[PDB]
């Protein structure tokens, strides 16, 4: 007729203790941003990161995420963020994207196809307009072959354009494929400068280092319970274990791919992980005719 | 400062072969008893290894390609080998990382050096009081800039020349994925003096590293041994000592793995070895009955 | 007794594959995802199961 399972009494949640906090400060706050040609990584670890913040404040132009969902950034633990910065024109923001090939995508950022990470673009225009010309912006036109995701080039040598090689003299055919932007106030929205961050985060099996700001419960065993080890979700059974983890392991996968035994972050201990009881329920009747007992 | 070194006198080189080693833990999940097949950089079986023994003073500190990955293996008695050194080109004007191993404690730094010609660590000896001091350091000039630095905790080693037999090996994997450099590492107690043994023992995995540089190129360190015995300068008066060490290189392979109950490498399979390698494969087994396979 | 336990050994070792989703577990992809997002990656991993 049917099936019996056995439904979870209550959840645990067992996260790092690190108190410390991310530096956004240094990434979003500063006086000052690198050119597009040669962009500006960043390295966030072993901090804990709030994106509730950041993302309903400060009136971001552009707050796109690819992989993952900004409200459940809270709930998401991370390994080795890098952040990317750089300044662009209104329109190159949409040739920062994955796919959408753009001579700034071509020749001075790739993102890589498979992308798991948001980015945030605002408008700085007020900040890095000169009445004169902000000239301090630079960025690449010619270059010889499309650039690999995740690469920069910052060689500077006189592009030939077709015969007759250059030798380092910038004649006909020869053109410098570095050029100055011209920022000024009096300009268009969309030749306005634009000052674009991209967080990339790789979700590993190694400790993750970054943990969202998510408090933690205590440890019940020997219940059906739902279990959050280090965003790791899972209803289950919990028990001590003797299994021999050497130092270098978290995890256990027993033959197949499902996790059976892990590491508790605070304690260091290793639990076992069993399955809640489950199988069919079967009705034995003698007739409706005979009688109505089963 | 740096010192040419003279009297050295050249030989050509020594190849040996490599039965069954170089294999280390691929990753950080615990599994037991299990036939589990990876996909890796893996040492193949039964391969030449480059063979240099400092004993013409046979002061041997030849620069080296890197490759995909390296397998370096020194059977010591004396503590000569100290350190290493991973660089594009090594002329300052390309960041290069540095692993060396001091009296006072191991000190790996990324910083652009100006590497001298023959860099070692000239350490003396006095007759008049028989000890052994670390007195010169010609590894580089000067350090322009120190992106990455660190240094680990004092201890003291002997660090003096033994006239016995080679008693311990030392197995070390180095890699570079991912901007991550990795070191793996195993210490095994080896009576056998100018031949590699024949044994299996897996290399856990010993540090992760983010220095994330460009490396092409690599070069190891010897201790120099200088007493009264050697008169001359700092290029003619010195003495190599008695030291051995193996170098090989990693390529793209397919394993078979076997773990025991306790979770450890016991045994392994190359599998493009030989076509009885090859069956082993298809059939997930270390064993194989009379019949005809596809 | 050997074709059965290949076959059932093969029937549980199907559960790994991706099918084209961005992972094989409907944990991983119920969190980081909406459920407009969601829906699409869970129909793969539905039909190839
Ligand atoms: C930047 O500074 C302002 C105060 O001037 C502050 O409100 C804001 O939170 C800071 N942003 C970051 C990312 O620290
Ligand atoms: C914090 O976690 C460490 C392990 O990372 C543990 O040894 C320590 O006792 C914990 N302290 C608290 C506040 O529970
Ligand atoms: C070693 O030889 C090189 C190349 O001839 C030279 O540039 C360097 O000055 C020499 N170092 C000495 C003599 O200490
Ligand atoms: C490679 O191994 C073979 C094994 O017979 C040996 O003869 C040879 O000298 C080694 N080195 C090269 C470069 O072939
Ligand atoms: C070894 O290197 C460390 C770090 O540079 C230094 O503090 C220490 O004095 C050095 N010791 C020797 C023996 O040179
Ligand atoms: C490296 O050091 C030189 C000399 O002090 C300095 O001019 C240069 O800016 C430094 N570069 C970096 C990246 O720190
Ligand atoms: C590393 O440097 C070598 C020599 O300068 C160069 O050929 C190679 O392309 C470089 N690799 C990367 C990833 O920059
Ligand atoms: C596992 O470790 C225990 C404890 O040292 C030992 O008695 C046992 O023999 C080991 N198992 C194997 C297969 O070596």
């Amino acid at each position: 007729t049917s099936n019996f399972r056995v439904q979870p009494t209550e959840s645990i949640v067992r996260f790092p203790n690190i108190t410390n906090l991310c530096p956004f400060g240094e990434v979003f706050n500063a006086t000052r941003f690198a050119s597009v040609y040669a962009w500006n990584r960043k390295r966030i670890s072993n901090c804990v990161a709030d994106y509730s913040v950041l993302y309903n404040s400060a009136s971001f132009s552009t707050f796109k995420c690819y992989g993952v969902s900004p409200t459940k950034l809270n709930d998401l633990c991370f390994t080795n963020v890098y952040a990317d910065s750089f300044v662009i024109r209104g329109d190159e923001v949409r040739q920062i994207a994955p796919g959408q090939t753009g001579k700034i995508a071509d020749y001075n950022y790739k993102l890589p196809d498979d992308f798991t990470g948001c980015v945030i673009a605002w408008n700085s225009n007020n900040l890095d307009s000169k009445v004169g010309g902000n000239y301090n912006y630079l960025f690449r036109l010619f270059r010889k072959s499309n650039l690999k995701p995740f690469e920069r080039d910052i060689s500077t040598e006189i592009y030939q354009a077709g015969s007759t090689p250059c030798n380092g003299v910038e004649g006909f055919n020869c053109y410098f494929p570095l050029q100055s932007y011209g920022f000024q106030p009096t300009n268009g929205v969309g030749y306005q400068p634009y000052r674009v961050v991209v967080l990339s985060f790789e979700l590993l099996h190694a400790p993750a280092t970054v943990c969202g700001p998510k408090k933690s419960t205590n440890l019940v065993k020997n219940k059906c319970v739902n279990f959050n080890f280090n965003g790791l979700t899972g209803t289950g059974v919990l028990t001590e274990s003797n299994k021999k983890f050497l130092p270098f392991q978290q995890f256990g996968r027993d033959i197949a791919d499902t996790t059976d035994a892990v590491r508790d972050p605070q304690t260091l201990e290793i639990l076992d992980i069993t399955p809640c009881s489950f199988g069919g329920v079967s009705v034995i009747t003698p007739g409706t005719n005979t009688s109505n007992q089963v | 400062q740096c010192v040419n070194l003279t009297t050295r006198t050249q030989l050509p080189p020594a190849y040996t072969n490599s039965f069954t080693r170089g294999v280390y833990y691929p990753d950080k999940v615990f599994r037991s008893s299990v036939l589990h097949s990876t996909q890796d950089l893996f040492l193949p079986f039964f391969s030449n290894v480059t063979w240099f023994h400092a004993i013409t003073k046979r002061f041997d500190n030849p620069v080296l390609p890197f490759n995909d990955g390296v397998y370096f293996a020194s059977t010591e008695k004396s503590n000569i080998i100290r350190g290493w050194i991973f660089g594009t080109t090594l002329d300052s004007k390309t960041q290069s990382l540095l692993i060396v191993n001091n009296a006072t404690n191991v000190v790996i730094k990324v910083c652009e050096f100006q590497f001298c010609n023959d860099p070692f660590l000239g350490v003396y000896y006095h007759k008049n009081n028989k000890s052994w001091m670390e007195s010169e350091f010609r590894v580089y000039s000067s350090a322009n800039n120190c992106t990455f630095e660190y240094v680990s905790q004092p201890f003291l080693m002997d660090l003096e020349g033994k006239q016995g037999n080679f008693k311990n090996l030392r197995e070390f994997v180095f890699k570079n994925i991912d901007g991550y450099f990795k070191i793996y590492s195993k210490h095994t107690p080896i009576n056998l003096v100018r031949d590699l043994p024949q044994g299996f023992s897996a290399l856990e995995p010993l540090v992760d590293l983010p220095i994330g540089i460009n490396i092409t190129r690599f070069q190891t360190l010897l201790a120099l041994h200088r007493s009264y015995l050697t008169p001359g300068d700092s290029s003619s008066g010195w003495t190599a000592g008695a030291a051995a060490y193996y170098v090989g290189y990693l390529q793209p392979r397919t394993f078979l793995l076997k773990y025991n109950e306790n979770g450890t490498i016991t045994d392994a399979v190359d599998c493009a070895l030989d076509p009885l390698s090859e069956t082993k494969c298809t059939l997930k087994s270390f064993t194989v009955e009379k019949g005809i396979y596809q | 007794v050997n074709q059965n336990a290949q076959a059932l050994n093969t029937l549980v070792k199907q559960l790994s594959s991706n099918f084209g989703a961005i992972s094989s577990v409907l944990n991983d992809i119920l969190s980081r995802l909406d459920p407009p997002e969601a829906e699409v990656q869970i129909d793969r991993l539905i039909t190839g199961r």
